[PDB]
């Protein structure tokens, strides 16, 4: 295929994206983002590349406000997992949803435009912080560990864990942080699968 | 394994020269896929003061010149912060001002910060005057710091590392 056609195709796959994000399909987004950057790693395109091509889209307030939540609840999560205990991989996989996202963003806009969000459509920051530890999960290696657990399984333990705050109505940046820093060091087994 | 590792956010715009400041820090070094197609937002080192190992983690935190508004994110969960402008621009200094005056508000007095001047290259035009951004950093209690010589980025990254070390 030609240059022109794999950038019509990038178009395209930018779009899906930008479609979940107004549905907001958190899920969704995070693959088609995903999507987006495989398939321009793939063809060696860059967002300089993209960007001239995207110049009739537009990412809606609403759009923002969920690439918006998602950067913070990332930015929050990659610092809190950064412990004495590790501080590698669990930072890691944040981060990288966290640059995937700015990837997105830094197709369709030049440097330092400024989001336009709509606080109407912040999301919060538990069902956030849910979201991207699932597409963790659906990411990670299936031998990836965070310290001496399985990454697939610290992730389910983490989400149990946020889960139960939500129901006994305990959730606060600090109960949550508490969760996103904790290695299971207290746990009586090393998770697996 | 470390006696203790200290969180730092680099908050800059593109364009300011932020790689400037990284150059003593390193990547992480991973076999995890997901992250060896995209990378991540920080780097690393190791340092030793008064007999204690310590890891320093920077976070240029990617997106962050999307989101401007000053939230917890900038303000909390931090050791040390970083905020560079560009010398030979002054919107990029009225913007950074704003920034730290909010970040001032909002976070704990343990937090270190530092304004940093920085100016890429020999050749485009200075037009900050370094008397008002000391007269600005002095009225935050804060470090001001002039950039281009990478020597004295390295002074104030192990000034702040003690720094951070007395109140921890």
């Amino acid at each position: 295929v030609t240059r022109i056609e794999n950038l019509e195709n990038a178009k395209k796959l930018w779009d899906n994206a930008n479609s979940m994000l107004e549905k907001g399909n958190i899920s969704g987004y995070l693959k088609a983002a995903n999507e987006l950057h495989k398939f321009m790693k793939e063809k060696n395109l860059k967002e300089d590349d993209l960007r001239p091509e995207l110049s009739d889209k537009t990412i809606s307030p609403k759009g923002y406000a969920i690439l918006q939540s998602l950067w913070g609840a990332a930015s929050d999560y990659s610092r809190a997992a950064a412990t004495l205990t590790e501080s590698t991989v669990e930072p890691g996989l944040v981060s990288a949803v966290n640059k995937m996202s700015a990837f997105f963003m830094d197709c369709k806009l030049s440097p330092n435009e400024r989001a336009t969000p709509d606080p109407d459509f912040k999301v919060g920051k538990s069902k956030i912080l849910v979201g991207i530890m699932q597409f963790i999960k659906d990411v990670a290696d299936p031998t990836s560990k965070i310290w001496m657990h399985n990454t697939k399984a610290l992730m389910n333990h983490k989400i149990a864990a946020i889960q139960k705050l939500e129901r006994s109505n305990n959730v606060n940046d600090e109960t949550l942080e508490s969760v996103l820093s904790s290695k299971g060091e207290n746990l009586s087994e090393y998770l697996s699968y | 394994e470390y006696d203790y590792l200290f969180k730092l956010l680099l908050i800059g715009d593109s364009g300011v020269g932020k790689s400037c400041l990284l150059l003593r820090f390193a990547d992480d070094t991973y076999t995890e896929s997901y992250i060896s197609t995209i990378g991540v937002d920080f780097k690393i080192r190791t340092i030793e003061l008064d007999g204690k190992t310590i890891k320093l983690q920077i976070w240029d935190t990617a997106g962050q010149e999307r989101f401007r508004t000053i939230t917890s994110s900038y303000y909390r969960g931090a050791h040390g912060i970083i905020v560079v402008y560009d010398v030979t621009d002054q919107e990029s200094y009225a913007n950074v001002k704003q920034w730290l005056q909010e970040i001032d508000r909002y976070a704990s007095e343990n937090v270190n910060k530092l304004l940093v001047g920085n100016k890429s290259d020999l050749t485009t035009k200075k037009v900050v005057d370094n008397t008002t951004a000391k007269e600005f950093a002095d009225s935050l209690g804060i470090p001001f710091l002039e950039t281009s010589n990478a020597t004295n980025v390295e002074q104030a990254f192990m000034t702040m590392a003690a720094e951070i070390k007395k109140r921890m």
